[PDB]
RNA sequence: ACGGGGAAUCAGGGUUCGAUUCCGGAGAGGGAGCCUGAGAAACGGCUACCACAUCCAAGGAAGGCAGCAGGCGCGCAAAUUACCCACUCCCGACCCGGGGAGGUAGUGACGAAAAAUAACAAUACAGGACUCUUUCGAGGCCCUGUAAUUGGAAUGAGUCCACUUUAAAUCCUUUAACGAGGAUCCAUUGGAGGGCAAGUCUGGUGCCAGCAGCCGCGGUAAUUCCAGCUCCAAUAGCGUAUAUUAAAGUUGCUGCAGUUAAAAAGCUCGUAGUUGGAUCU
């Protein structure tokens, strides 16, 4: 077929830059993170699913 | 940083001690002096003195 | 033809086993089947057996008591060396805890157990529990 | 059956010889026609220059036009249809010129849509085509 | 390979040497002598790596070439010169003499002797021969020849060599019940006394031998080497009198002397 | 021919299932309760486990009175009691086979420091440590994974040169009496 | 296809690899033939031919990096034309000389080990803590975090000095000086439908562009493409291609199958092969 389409979709889709975020820990440092947020402190655990990057 | 461990000599004189050391230990307290040529100069000066024969040697560099 | 009259025997002990039956005909009998015999009964896996005389070859009646899960052969008979037991013994057996792997043995025909104990290898014969 | 007897073994060797034979992984191995027909040579990545760009549409459950290119491997000289995967990366190649090729993760097998081809571009102009589409690197003049 | 080969690497080096792997990528490639390359300690290893009187193969040289090592009663300057077993190893200066001995791990312990004993050493007749209109001649595992020897003195006999003058001055038959320590093999540096010699013609012939403790062990007849007549030895023996302890009593005497201290 | 050694050995081993959610659990979870780096230290630990535990699953299919058997094990058992995983009373190799991976986690440097009293936190503990504060006996000690043996365990201080250990503040206290 | 010691993987059994530093062999562009010597059919010896090739005043002369660097070529694919005989050893007439063997540095994300990228406190907040069978009158002797909040402490990355190191150096170690609050001294590589950890959130595209190892997603509410935010997997590492091992009891000796899924010869005889009944204190 025709190759006059190559980059029709990423170039065509509005550029957004990326938000200035502060920087997150490394090494042991996110770790302990990660466990905190998954073990020590847990308030909504009432029997239903919920997930880490849940929209809902 | 408490402590450094090391390994020494004591010689019963100059003389023994200038007879046994390795040249180098000798060299760190002035008593010796290197070469100052090269292995590089060294070996090609002695890979020219090859093409000569007799007196001529000693005529090269 | 019939070869392994010993494979024979064990089969028939495992059929009838299964089947409920107390007893157990099994001809021809041999020497290795008796010496097998025995050495399943000083375990208490099948009890007391009889051999009919005839004049050719032997027959044996064997009791069962209900104990036996299963005697088979091995063949052929593979020669066993002591430090290659244990792979035999955790191939053939279902548990470190009973069971038995029969070996033909300058000593005589005897359990695992005892081979360990005199210290000898030989040929497998067969297993029980 | 199977033979059970103590002198077996050249029995059981030869019958295992013979039988790895009708094993489709094995014989491919080990008979030495796949290596001949293979166009990298039992390499892992080939160079080759672009002769073409080329448009394979898509099997038929799927509609698209997968943008590969014609090149022809520097080692041997073979013809090798190569996928250019990410979009818009066709516009990083140009007609003859040098390409890394790899394969494309099946073993010699044509993957998903893109039927006949087995061959995915890495690298053009000696820069990545992963470099040039994130704008890491450019094209050299 | 087209001659003879020089070097020896030091991981192809005999492992009673105790050479490291770090050091270097040579070993000391023994100079060719009385004893063989795989049963001898150059000279170097014993001035260097076991007497630590050198720190290096140069200072080790540096010695040697004073004159102050005797090997067999005779100054030896190669660094290299290969000493075996029952060779006696005398500095002068230092006023010490060692005989190589094997240890119970099979490794040439630093054995110091006597100044008295330091005047013989023991050697296993290796062939007896007629030569030289008559004469009889004995070749010893030193590999020194002598003319004239004793007419009962066989092969696999122990035969006293007074290293001033070099000539037989006793012998020990070998005899079930002579003690005896082995040279190679398994139980290399091992005493004991000799229980009995099973001969097997035209093949190698073993012998038993029963340690002081009570263990038996056997050899070849090559690896034998008669030390005394009876169990009493003709030289001295090192601090393991050839007592081979198994790996748990060797821990249980370490932890002992361990815990004595403190 | 080069004077060098290329003995060098791989300490851990990558479990077979990535993505396994219970795994995942129990790994964070000793992570976060032991202040670990990455999960590449609990899959140390627990390939120095699994090789203890192999070791002596081999040596209980010996003979009871195998010469091999009583040394290797006698050898075993008194390395584990030396590093206080394993308790005197329990010298028999069945007892190996019951230890746990945070018997030997209890056992670092890290855990240590933290339980003694020498730090708020496990974490606080690995940075003393990593920043020079600690000694062992003598030896200032730098490694989080150092295995405290028995006899070492009361001879964990805070080091002669430290701050908080017998003087000379550090960079930011002695800049900041410079300055007022 | 150099062989072996060995390597990878591996419940048991196995499968694959081993040019590669140790041992043995072979070769020095291809063959062949020798001289000397104890030892060579030697190539950093010679003689010739074959291929290639250097200088030439055209008469002649001189070649052999599969040694160490380095260059070209080949390719997916691999480092300095460095320093030294100080170490390990070797050679010599030799304690002294020589060694691109070897050692030392340089390049090095082959690979392996250790291991930073923050820790703590207060403040506001949240959570539990038989908190009274509901509202800060018994809720700070515990714990968490967007906290661009507030504080002091602690550090080595780095720069630099003197030692130390070493032939001489470097590096590490050791002092000392400066060195952290977006501690901007900034962690990435892949992914977020399932397999398989992680969003049917927002915008764009509209069977296009693309994704997708496989099943599939995309035709106007795309959880799958292109992006933003968020999340999660490993982490100074992660992705891809290829070979290989396990998974593969999909090569089955352990241990597979053959009625219909692939499969027992049309049927007998029959040699080798394989396997062969009881019995002898």
């Amino acid at each position: 077929g025709s190759l006059a389409r190559a980059g029709k979709v990423r170039g065509q889709t509005p550029k957004v830059a990326k938000q200035e975020k502060k920087k997150k820990k490394t090494g042991r440092a996110k770790r302990r993170m990660q466990y905190n947020r998954r073990f020590v402190n847990v308030v909504p655990t009432f029997g239903k699913k919920k997930g880490p990057n849940a929209n809902s | 940083g408490g402590k450094t461990t090391g390994f020494g000599m004591i010689y019963d004189s100059l003389d023994y001690a200038k007879k046994n050391e390795p040249k180098h230990r000798l060299a760190r307290h002035g008593l010796y002096e290197k070469k100052k040529t090269s292995r590089k100069q060294r070996k090609e000066r002695k890979n020219r003195m090859k093409k000569v024969r007799g007196t001529a040697k000693a005529n090269v560099g | 033809v019939r070869m392994n009259v010993l494979a024979d025997a064990l089969k028939s002990i495992n059929n009838a086993e299964k089947r409920g039956k107390r007893q157990v005909l099994i001809r021809p009998c041999s020497k290795v089947i008796v010496r097998f015999l025995t050495v399943m009964m000083k375990h208490g896996y099948i009890g007391e057996f009889e051999i009919i005389d005839d004049h050719r070859a032997g027959k044996i009646v064997v009791n069962l008591t209900g104990r036996l899960n299963k005697c088979g052969v091995i063949s052929p008979r593979f020669d066993v060396q002591l430090k290659d037991l244990e792979k035999w013994q955790n191939n053939l057996l279902p548990s470190r805890q009973f069971g038995f792997i029969v070996l033909t043995t300058s000593a005589g025909i005897m359990d695992h157990e005892e081979a360990r104990r005199k210290h000898t290898g030989g040929k497998i014969l067969g297993f029980f529990f | 059956g199977k033979c059970r007897g103590l002198r077996t073994a050249r029995k059981l060797r030869s019958h295992r010889r013979d039988q790895k034979w009708h094993d489709k992984q094995y014989k491919k191995a080990h008979l030495g026609t796949a290596l001949k027909a293979n166009p990298f040579g039992g390499a892992s990545h080939a160079k080759g220059i672009v002769l073409e760009k080329v448009g394979v549409e898509a099997k038929q459950p799927n509609s698209a036009i997968r943008k590969c290119v014609r090149v022809q491997l520097i080692k041997n000289g073979k013809k090798i249809t190569a996928f250019v995967p990410n979009d818009g990366c066709l516009n990083f190649i140009e007609e003859n010129d040098e390409v890394l090729v790899a394969g494309f993760g099946r073993k010699g097998h044509a993957v998903g849509d893109i039927p006949g081809v087995r061959f995915k571009v890495v690298k053009v102009a000696n820069v990545s085509l992963l470099a040039l589409y994130k704008g890491k690197k450019e094209r050299p003049r | 390979a087209r001659g003879p080969k020089k070097h020896l690497k030091r991981v192809a080096a005999p492992k009673h040497w105790m050479l490291d792997k770090l050091t270097g990528v040579f070993a000391p490639r023994p100079s060719t002598g009385p004893h063989k390359l795989r049963e001898c300690l150059p000279l170097i290893i014993f001035l260097r790596n076991r007497l630590k009187y050198a720190l290096t193969g140069d200072e080790v040289k540096k010695i040697c070439m004073q004159r102050f090592i005797k090997i067999d009663g005779k100054v030896r300057t190669d660094i290299t010169y290969p000493a075996g077993f029952m060779d006696v190893i005398s500095i002068d200066k230092t006023g010490e003499n060692f005989r190589l001995i094997y240890d119970t791990k099979g490794r040439f312990a630093v054995h110091r002797i006597t100044p008295e004993e330091a005047k013989y050493k023991l050697c296993k007749v290796r062939k007896i021969f007629v030569g030289t209109k008559g004469i009889p001649h004995l070749v010893t595992h030193d590999a020194r020849t002598i003319r004239y020897p004793d007419p009962l003195i066989k092969v696999n006999d122990t035969i006293q060599i007074d290293l001033e003058t070099g000539k037989i001055t006793d012998f020990i038959k070998f005899d079930t019940g002579n003690l005896c320590m082995v040279t190679g093999g398994a139980n290399l540096g091992r005493i004991g006394v000799i229980t009995n010699r099973e001969r097997h013609p035209g093949s190698f012939d073993v012998v038993h031998v029963k340690d002081a403790n009570g263990n038996s062990f056997a050899t070849r007849l090559s690896n034998i080497f008669v030390i005394g007549k009876g169990n009493k030895p003709w030289i001295s023996l090192p601090r393991g009198k050839g007592i081979r302890l198994t790996i748990a009593e060797e821990r249980d005497k370490r932890l002992a002397a361990k815990q004595s201290s403190g | 021919p080069v004077a060098r050694s290329w003995v060098c050995r791989k300490t851990y081993v990558t479990p077979r299932r990535p993505f396994e959610k219970s795994r995942l659990d129990q790994e964070l979870k000793l992570i976060g309760e032991y202040g670990l780096r990455n999960k590449r230290e609990v899959w140390r630990v627990k390939f120095t486990l699994a090789k203890i535990r192999k070791a002596a699953r081999e040596l209980l299919t010996l003979d009871e009175k195998d010469p091999r058997r009583l040394f290797e094990g006698n050898a075993l058992l008194r390395r584990l009691v030396r590093i206080g995983v394993l308790d005197e009373g329990k010298m028999k190799l069945d007892y190996i086979l019951g230890l746990k991976i945070e018997d030997f986690l209890e056992r670092r440097l890290q855990t240590q420091v933290f339980k003694l009293g020498l730090a708020k936190s496990i974490h606080h503990a690995r940075v003393l440590i990593r920043q020079r504060h600690i000694r062992v006996r003598k030896q200032v000690v730098n490694i989080p994974s150092f295995i405290v043996r028995l006899d070492s365990q009361k001879h964990i201080d805070f080091s002669l040169r430290s701050p908080y250990g017998g003087g000379r503040p550090g960079r930011v206290k002695r800049k900041n009496a410079k300055k007022g």
